[PDB]
């Protein structure tokens, strides 16, 4: 099953529609974002310690690099997904909109009239 | 070679006594053992044990033992005054509790 | 020290040292600019200001 | 929560960053600095929780597990640096984070708001333990006891997980707050059964449950010092925990689905009782002590009254600070002797005056002389399982009796008789291992001054 | 269907069941697998004359095609299994197991 | 003389850092569960004339 | 073999895949494959031997098998319905053929027997290039026909792959053979959620994929095709084996390791359909694979095996060969559980 | 650059290189015989690079400074106690022959990667080719056991059928008396141990075995005692040579492209000398393992890749 493939207006490899510019962006200072800086810091060391290098200090300029790409992939990263799942919730409220009959709002009741069987502990 | 490998003998076990003979039994160089028992028993003791026991015996009183007791106190005074019994088998007003219609 | 060359000298590679610091600020400035200019388009197209 | 949350990521590369000699003085001074903040925690409210936010909430019952917890990493600390010192540094540093870690995860599970992030952090608590296990372990059952320890837990939490994901898909949530407030009554049917199952069978395997047990001894025998510290003071009180919180939604059920769980725990605290007096091995004894003690916390939970909750939170306590000093004096006898038999070293009493005291202290505890909060959690739940059925008193009276003749046997084993006579390698006791017991011991008759900040959320 | 269809169909399944049941030559196979080709082609092509497909009937000329490159792929393995064994057996092709 | 003393005991101040950093987190995550300040059946106020907000 | 020969085939072997992702002819995608095939058999065979030459042989019958199956399949839905786009696949016959044949080409069980031997016949170049790229065409046509799947056949062919693939594996010495049965269980979780959602089938193969690529990354780094020569690799570069440890934990599947997150998602959405037994028991399945992955680490990490003199010698030189990619493909296989929600962006 | 496929795809080809003098030559012989001056003359005369006989430390001398190392870090046998106490109980023997036939191999391996990078020809002094001899005579002498030798057996098996075998090979006959005498006029305390039998032993395997072998590959030079003296008279007999008949012309550029990428990369070279076989006078314990590479790994230019151990001076770390 997919959901999203066949909903029209859909341009094939696009990656980021222009209703997807309506949302506002992602903050820089985002945790997801600096978790991917995170993730390129790690990178940076691992590579380090695989080339059997000094670990924390031996290349600046790489390991800046790695955190560099992490943070600029990951940014558009949440930015697709933020888009994804408002259009997910868009979608499903003029599907609810449109279908008044499928989800109808029954009468509220209050807990002083509803019978609620009582189960002793002893 | 009648052996099965190559490998190095098990060897005995360091006693801390023999090179300091007051060795706090926490490093074999005898200023960061005195060091780290300093930083174990000033930290321990001192900083969290009697400052933290004394932190708990004054924690100002979230529980509202005493407010509950005041409370209390009010309520007893007043309906023993009105001569309205001390407590009610009900903690709901029945006006607000709808019972169904029909029994049988 | 070392009998052999050890290709990689005393001296960095100036090159390619210079291009990842090249790429690395290039990269982050394009992300501030795409961030500001994101910015500004849904503030213009919801209106705040 | 995050002021405690952020100086353990702290520790991590502080620990990483220091030098050499210098690694056990800096992790034990932040991490008894940690324990100190996180002293704060125990003024609590006495109607709802802490909720700090979305993601972490405190409450009365947590509180005293967060302070154990950040109280027995320091602990921890000074007992490993003894057995470790001829290690290299890197490998000292990566046993520090693996420690680090496991409190990390620990602290994040106690706090959790959500089931399905506790049932995350609960399971990652097992990487951390299996790998000191399997590899700071002394002898070769240490990979046996890995694989004992891994598969257990592992084939009572998978199920759960299923029956966790179910019920986000039936009610909508996983929160506990909104899990206790809408909870509705469950119904008498097959698949009820079964997800009351899955949602006990995890946690009950954590206690362990009698029966579902044999992973323990093992786990317990050939780790490491900490290893067994952290089993036993912390890990054991993951389930009680658990079941505690998931409780909740699974009555009445438990009213009648608890009858095979209470009659193994009282049959099997028995028995568990009776296996702790033909011991040869130490660390077994005290292992099939936290089996039976934790028995009793499964019997308290399961009766589900406040007397029982109370009982169950302070026993748990008291338990976990009274398994890990035994478990340290066992440690101390090993180390100078190199073997775990409790009949090779005899005498010790006159060797050691001081530490026949901390034994002596730690046994009496351990057997709940009163007034010690053994003793008031013992007595809690014994009240509220004569509540529960008045024939109960018997089992429970007779598990008093076998506790207490075991437990002295322990001590007359060890510290009575006459000294074994080729034994001449019995040192006196360093100043570690006393500062050790001392900080094993006050806090707990230090609780016994003020025993309403461990009775849980029910006081 | 017609009854041809049906034939056509019988002998694909007979080829079929024909490389799946080895003897002992992989030419034997190898044949069965050209066998599968052909019934393919002439079901390809029946199906194409029969509804007037103009556009498909460069179909089956294309399958063709690849056919030969599969026949060939074979034929050449085949030749580097007698290398190695002086005989096209597939009982001397036992070196990996499960 | 500080550089040595520096370069050797500069990993002191890195908990007490996280600690300090907590609590601003903490107070960040206060910050965005305002939604009912001062709006409690229990605890609705009046402000006094010159506070803004009865909690931080 | 020469480097532009091999480039040219490498090029043709992505392009035969690419001619079946992009494609909406039938016809075109059976060229894809047969191209893909084509350029695939050299491939195996570039270091020649009699292994590579059985292993060759063997691939190549089963995939021609799979792909005379695939296009009677076609002509029979053809014949039903004079329609060549991918779609509904109008005939049931033609469908079961289909999925057939599919799963004989991605291995799925009962047709597996071809995997571990492939795989061990080959040189672990080849074997990653089978394990991870060779499984992106039929999963594609799988995806793209999944609404008209009979739900019983992928269930059972799924069920039975996770069941063989532990049972398998729990027997092995040889790391190439461990791998193909670890690539089974994976091939069987992919397809178990295929017909609830391709999403969480792209999300599983990509996260496979990674640790794979990791994998067999490290094994090329330390030489070592069987156990008892990766246990000696902690004498050499025990970063390595750390790290090895550590993705071998991430394939087991335990938590807060990303190898966690796809089961634990095709859970759920197997939770969000009825489907209550199949994951249990699935899960109860994996606990096979996580404790061979367990013995692999007790052999090669937490344990110390005897080493050889000789070893002394490889201490004074370096790896020459560097992978530039191992870096980013181990923390994406261990450090990744906490960016879960972003795989609403693969749907 | 490195070499690899991207050199080979533009330029670089190895069989436009060899200009006629490319002509690997080893000189082989018996113990204390002058093969290592017969060899040092002929590549002075011809121009090509000598290799002295690769010892137990000849990888200590190609990685970092070439200074040997500790013998407890590198090699860890003895020639002088393999003379004194041939048949010990701790396997040194074994261990010996082992360690200098993977040192052999990756002399072999430096000296094919010179002469297939620059076109130069070189000069060894023994090779993989003739180690084995040794070992013969070590199993005749009851120094070693049968095992050892089915293990020296499939490690060359494994390892030497990569590489071409040498154009040309000189041997130089002495009789074991004067090889005796030699010897007894040498004044090294150790070698006065030799027995007869075993310089007989070696004599034959190599007399018996590796002449008649090596002459089917190509033809082999051989010279007495007197005769080798004159270095200018035996590389005129080297150079009027008919070299048509070995695995060396029948060699192509991707053969050459293969070779290449196989000599460079010496952990590839010495990939199968470490096979998991586990005799007790090559395997070494947990334990000692451990100790002995924390040992190495605290050498002053061993602890990091070449370029980045600032404590033997080296700068600009932070941005390599
Ligand atoms: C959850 C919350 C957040 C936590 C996130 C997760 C954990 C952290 C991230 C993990 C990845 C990061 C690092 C990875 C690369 C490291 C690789 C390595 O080898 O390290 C060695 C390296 C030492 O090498 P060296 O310095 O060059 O010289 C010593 C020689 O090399 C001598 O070295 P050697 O090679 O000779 O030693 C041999 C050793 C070499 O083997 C190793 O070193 C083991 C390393 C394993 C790599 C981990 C795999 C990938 C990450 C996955 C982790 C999973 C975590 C999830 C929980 C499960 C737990 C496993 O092998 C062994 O001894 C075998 C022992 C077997 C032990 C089994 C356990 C192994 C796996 C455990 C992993 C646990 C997490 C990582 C722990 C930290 C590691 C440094 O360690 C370091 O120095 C780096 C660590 C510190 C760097 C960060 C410093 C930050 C800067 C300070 C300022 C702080 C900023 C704060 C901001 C506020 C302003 C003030
Ligand atoms: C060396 C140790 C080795 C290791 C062992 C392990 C140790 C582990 C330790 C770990 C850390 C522990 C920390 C715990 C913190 C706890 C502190 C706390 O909460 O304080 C509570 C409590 C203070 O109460 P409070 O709530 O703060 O005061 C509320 C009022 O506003 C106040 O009322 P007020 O307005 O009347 O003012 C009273 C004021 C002033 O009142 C007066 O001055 C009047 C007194 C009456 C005398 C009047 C006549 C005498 C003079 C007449 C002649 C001179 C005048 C005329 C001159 C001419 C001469 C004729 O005096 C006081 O405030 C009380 C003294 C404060 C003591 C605080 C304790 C802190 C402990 C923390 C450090 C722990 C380490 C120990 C170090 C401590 C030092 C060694 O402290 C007490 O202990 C009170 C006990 C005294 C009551 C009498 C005992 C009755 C016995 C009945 C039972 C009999 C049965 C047998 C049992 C016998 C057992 C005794
Ligand atoms: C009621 C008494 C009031 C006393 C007032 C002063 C109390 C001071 C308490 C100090 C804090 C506890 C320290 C425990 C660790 C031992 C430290 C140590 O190494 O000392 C060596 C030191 C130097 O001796 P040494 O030459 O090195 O000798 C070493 C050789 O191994 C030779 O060693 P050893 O043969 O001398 O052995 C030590 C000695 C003593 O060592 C110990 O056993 C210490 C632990 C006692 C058992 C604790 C477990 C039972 C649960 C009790 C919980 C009470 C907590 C209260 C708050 C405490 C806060 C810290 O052994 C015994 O005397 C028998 C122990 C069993 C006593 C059974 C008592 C049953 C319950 C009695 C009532 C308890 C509740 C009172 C309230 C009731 C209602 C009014 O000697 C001392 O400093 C004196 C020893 C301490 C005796 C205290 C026993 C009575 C106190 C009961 C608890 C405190 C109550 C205070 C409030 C009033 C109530
Ligand atoms: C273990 C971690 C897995 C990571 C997987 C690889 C991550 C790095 C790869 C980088 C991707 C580069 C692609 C960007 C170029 C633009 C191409 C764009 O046009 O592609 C679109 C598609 O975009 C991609 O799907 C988004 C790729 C993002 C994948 C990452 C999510 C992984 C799950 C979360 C784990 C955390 C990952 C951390 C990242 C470093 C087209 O969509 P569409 O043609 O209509 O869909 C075809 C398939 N359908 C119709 C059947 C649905
Ligand atoms: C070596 C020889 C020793 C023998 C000689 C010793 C000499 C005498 C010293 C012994 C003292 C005797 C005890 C007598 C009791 C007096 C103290 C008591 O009065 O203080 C209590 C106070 O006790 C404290 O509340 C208990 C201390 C808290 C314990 C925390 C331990 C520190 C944390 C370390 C980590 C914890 C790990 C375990 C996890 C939970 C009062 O409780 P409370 O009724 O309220 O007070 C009412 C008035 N207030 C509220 C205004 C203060
Ligand atoms: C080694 C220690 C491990 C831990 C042990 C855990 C203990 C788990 C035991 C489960 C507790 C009860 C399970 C089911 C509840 C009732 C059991 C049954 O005997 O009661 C009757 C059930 O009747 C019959 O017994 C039918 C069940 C018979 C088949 C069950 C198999 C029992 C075999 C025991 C094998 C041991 C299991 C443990 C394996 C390790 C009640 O009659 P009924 O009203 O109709 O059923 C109530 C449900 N309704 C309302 C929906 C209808
Ligand atoms: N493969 C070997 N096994 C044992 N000993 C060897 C081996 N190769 C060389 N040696 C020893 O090295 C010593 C010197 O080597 P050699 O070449 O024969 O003399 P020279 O250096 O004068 O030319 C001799 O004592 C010889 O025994």
């Amino acid at each position: 099953m997919t959901m999203m493939s066949g909903r029209p207006g859909r341009v094939p490899l696009q990656f980021l529609p222009n209703e997807a510019r309506s949302l506002p962006p992602p903050k820089l200072t985002d945790p997801r974002l600096v978790y991917m800086g995170f993730l390129g810091y790690c990178s940076g060391l691992i590579d380090n310690a695989i080339r059997r290098r000094p670990v924390v200090s031996a290349g600046l300029h790489r390991q800046l690099l790695y955190v560099t790409s992490f943070v600029f992939f990951g940014y558009y990263l949440l930015k697709r997904q933020d888009y994804m799942y408002a259009l997910r919730d868009h979608d499903m409220f003029a599907y609810v909109k449109s279908h008044p009959e499928d989800f109808p709002e029954k009468d509220k009741k209050t807990y002083g009239e509803i019978l609620e069987e009582f189960h002793p502990v002893r | 070679p009648t052996i099965r490998l190559q490998e190095d003998p098990d060897p005995e076990d360091e006693n801390l006594y023999e090179k300091n003979p007051d060795s706090h039994g926490y490093d074999k160089d005898p200023i960061v053992d005195l060091w780290n028992m300093r930083v174990v028993f000033f930290f321990g003791f001192s900083i969290v044990l009697v400052l933290g026991s004394t932190f708990v015996a004054y924690l100002p009183d979230y529980r509202m033992q005493e407010w509950a007791r005041r409370e209390a106190e009010r309520l007893v005074k007043y309906r023993e005054a009105n001569g309205l019994p001390l407590m009610e088998s009900n903690c709901f007003d029945p006006n607000k509790i709808q019972l169904p219609e029909d029994e049988d | 020290k070392f009998y052999i060359r050890e290709p990689p000298h005393g001296s960095p590679d100036w090159l390619k040292v210079g291009l990842t610091l090249g790429t690395s600020v290039f990269l982050w400035i394009y992300l501030i600019k795409q961030h500001k200019e994101d910015v500004l388009e849904y503030k213009r197209r919801n209106g705040l200001e | 929560m995050l002021k405690i949350i952020i100086p353990t990521t702290m520790l991590l590369p502080m620990t990483w960053m220091s030098k050499h000699n210098m690694i056990w003085i800096n992790a034990t001074v932040h991490s008894l600095l940690i324990s100190l903040i996180s002293l704060s925690l125990l003024n609590q409210l006495g109607e709802n929780s802490l909720n700090f936010s979305l993601t972490f909430f405190s409450d009365s019952l947590s509180a005293p597990l967060l302070v154990l917890t950040t109280w027995l990493l320091p602990l921890m600390l000074m007992a490993s640096q003894s057995h470790l010192s001829k290690e290299t540094t890197t490998r000292k540093k990566l046993y520090i984070t693996m420690l680090i870690l496991l409190q990390l995860f620990l602290i994040m599970t106690f706090t959790a708001t959500e089931l399905i992030l506790f049932y995350i952090l609960f399971e990652a608590t097992l990487v951390p333990t299996l790998i000191i296990i399997t590899r700071w372990g002394n002898q070769t059952e240490r990979l046996n006891a890995g694989l004992y320890f891994l598969f257990y837990t592992l084939a009572g939490s998978l199920p759960l997980l299923v029956a966790l994901v179910y019920i986000q898909n039936t009610t909508g949530s996983l929160n506990f707050l909104i899990i206790h407030y809408w909870s509705h009554p469950l119904s008498n049917s097959w698949s009820n059964i079964f997800m009351w199952l899955a949602c006990i069978m995890a946690f009950m395997v954590k206690m362990p449950l009698y029966g579902l047990h044999l992973w323990l001894p093992k786990a317990h025998v050939e780790a490491p010092i900490a290893g067994s510290m952290v089993l036993a003071a912390v890990l054991l009180k993951l389930g009680g925990y658990g079941m505690m919180r998931i409780t909740t939604i699974l009555n009445p059920l438990t009213n009648y689905m608890a009858y095979p769980f209470l009659m193994l725990s009282m049959w099997g605290m028995i028995m568990t009782s009776s296996i702790c007096l033909r011991q040869t091995d130490l660390k077994s004894l005290i292992a099939y002590s936290s089996v039976s003690h934790m028995a009793l916390v499964i019997v308290a939970i399961m009766i589900q009254t406040p007397w029982s909750f109370m009982g169950a939170t302070a026993l748990m306590i008291a338990h976990g600070l009274t398994s890990s000093m035994l478990f340290c004096l066992a440690n101390t006898n090993y180390e100078r002797v190199h073997s775990r038999t409790m009949i090779l070293a005899r005498g010790l009493q006159t060797l050691l005056p001081l530490m026949a005291t901390w034994w002596l202290v730690a046994s009496l505890t351990n057997l709940a002389l009163p007034p010690s909060i053994n003793l008031i959690g013992e007595l809690f739940i014994i009240t509220a399982s004569f509540s529960w059925s008045n024939i109960t008193i018997i089992l429970m009276g007779m598990n008093m009796m076998i506790t207490a003749l075991y437990s002295l046997y322990m001590l007359i084993t060890t510290q009575r008789g006459k000294y074994t006579h080729h034994i001449n390698n019995i040192k006196p006791s360093f100043t570690r291992e006393n500062a050790l017991m001392a900080l094993h011991i006050l806090p707990l008759l230090l609780l016994t001054l003020n025993p309403k900040m461990i009775l849980g959320p029910l006081y | 269907m017609p009854l041809v269809y049906m034939n056509i169909i019988m002998a694909f399944a007979i080829a079929l069941a024909g490389l799946l049941m080895y003897r002992s030559h992989l030419m034997s196979s190898l044949l069965c697998l050209e066998g599968m080709m052909l019934s393919l082609f002439i079901m390809s092509t029946l199906i194409i004359l029969n509804t007037h497909f103009t556009l498909a009937n460069m179909m089956p000329i294309i399958l063709l095609v690849f056919a030969a490159c599969e026949a060939a792929l074979g034929l050449s393995l085949l030749v580097m299994v007698s290398n190695t064994y002086g005989t096209d057996y597939v009982q001397n092709l036992n070196l990996l197991q499960c | 003389n500080v550089l040595q003393i520096v370069r050797d005991h500069w990993v002191h101040i890195l908990v007490p850092v996280g600690f300090v950093f907590g609590c601003y987190l903490d107070r960040r995550s206060d910050e965005k569960l305002t939604a009912f300040r001062n709006k409690s059946l229990l605890f609705k106020r009046e402000l006094r004339p010159n506070e803004e907000v009865t909690w931080k | 073999m020469n480097p532009i020969i091999y480039t040219t085939l490498i090029m043709t072997v992505m392009s035969g895949t690419m001619l079946v992702m992009i494609s909406s002819h039938w016809l075109l995608i059976w060229i894809g494959f047969e191209m893909n095939l084509l350029a695939m058999i050299p491939v195996l065979m570039k270091n020649f031997n009699p292994r590579a030459t059985e292993a060759a042989t063997k691939y190549f019958l089963t995939q021609a098998t799979a792909s005379m199956m695939l296009m009677m399949a076609i002509i029979i839905n053809l014949l039903y319905s004079g329609q060549w786009t991918i779609t509904k696949m109008f005939n049931p016959v033609a469908m079961t053929m289909m999925t057939m044949a599919l799963a004989m080409k991605l291995g799925l069980s009962p047709f597996h027997f071809w995997v571990p031997e492939v795989t061990q016949g080959i040189s672990l170049q080849a074997g990653l290039l089978l394990l991870t790229w060779q499984k992106l065409a039929p999963l594609s046509v799988l995806c793209q026909i999944s609404q008209s799947i009979n739900p019983n056949l992928m269930l059972t062919m799924a069920m039975l792959s996770i069941l063989i693939g532990g049972w398998g594996g729990l027997n092995q010495t040889q790391l190439r053979k461990i791998m193909a049965y670890s690539s089974i269980a994976h091939m069987g979780w992919m397809t178990a959620v295929l017909p609830y959602n391709t999403t969480m089938t792209i999300l599983n193969l990509l996260i496979y994929i990674t640790m794979t690529l990791a994998m067999f990354m490290l094994l090329i780094h330390s030489s070592a095709t069987t156990t008892l020569s990766l246990s000696h690799t902690w004498n050499k570069m025990p970063v390595i084996t750390s790290l090895m440890m550590v993705t071998l934990l991430s394939m087991g599947g335990l938590p807060p390791l990303s190898g966690f997150m796809p089961k634990w998602m095709i859970i759920q959405e197997m939770t969000k359909n009825e489907s209550i037994i199949m994951p249990t028991l699935m899960a109860m399945t994996a606990l096979l694979n996580l404790y061979f992955y367990m013995r692999l680490a007790y052999s090669s990490s937490l344990t110390m095996f005897p080493s050889t003199n000789n070893m002394k010698m490889k201490w004074q030189f370096e790896h020459t060969k560097q992978m530039k990619l191992l870096p980013t493909m181990i923390v994406l296989s261990t450090l990744v559980l906490p960016m879960t929600p972003a795989l609403s962006s693969l749907n | 650059l490195q070499y690899g496929p991207l050199a080979f795809v533009l330029g670089e080809r190895t069989t436009r290189k060899l200009t006629e003098t490319s002509k690997v030559i080893t000189v082989d012989g018996n113990i204390c015989s002058g093969k290592g001056r017969l060899a040092r003359e002929i590549a002075e005369k011809l121009g090509l690079r000598h290799f002295p006989e690769a010892g137990i430390h000849y990888a200590d001398s190609t990685t970092g400074d070439g200074k040997p190392l500790d013998v407890q870090l590198s090699g860890n046998c003895s020639l002088e106690k393999f003379y004194d106490d041939p048949k010990s109980n701790d396997g040194n023997s074994y261990r010996l022959q082992s360690w200098l036939y993977a040192s052999r191999l990756l002399q072999y391996a430096d000296a094919l990667e010179h002469l297939l990078s620059t076109g130069q020809g070189v000069v060894l002094e023994r090779s993989i080719y003739s180690d084995f001899v040794f070992l013969e005579a070590m199993y005749r002498q009851g120094f070693i056991r049968k095992q050892c030798v089915e293990h020296y057996n499939e490690v060359k098996k494994v390892t030497a059928c990569e590489y071409l075998p040498p154009h040309v090979v000189v041997y130089v006959d002495v009789p074991v008396p004067e090889i005796q005498s030699r010897i007894q006029k040498k004044g090294n305390p150790h070698e006065m141990k030799i027995t007869a039998a075993y310089l007989q032993d070696i004599e034959n395997a190599y007399k018996k075995t590796f002449l008649p072998e090596m002459s089917e590959k190509c033809e082999v030079l051989q010279y007495s005692a007197r005769e080798a003296e004159d270095a200018e008279k035996v590389v005129e007999d080297i150079e009027y040579l008919k070299c048509d008949k070995g695995p060396w012309p029948d060699q192509d550029d991707r053969t050459f492209h293969r070779l290449r990428m196989l000599v460079q990369n010496k952990l590839e070279v010495l990939n199968y000398t470490t096979i998991p076989v586990y005799l007790p006078e090559i395997t070494i314990g947990a334990h000692q393992s451990d100790r002995v590479f924390q040992k190495f790994t605290e050498l002053p230019g061993r602890k990091y890749s070449p370029g980045y151990n600032e404590d033997v001076g080296d700068k600009w770390i932070w941005l390599k």
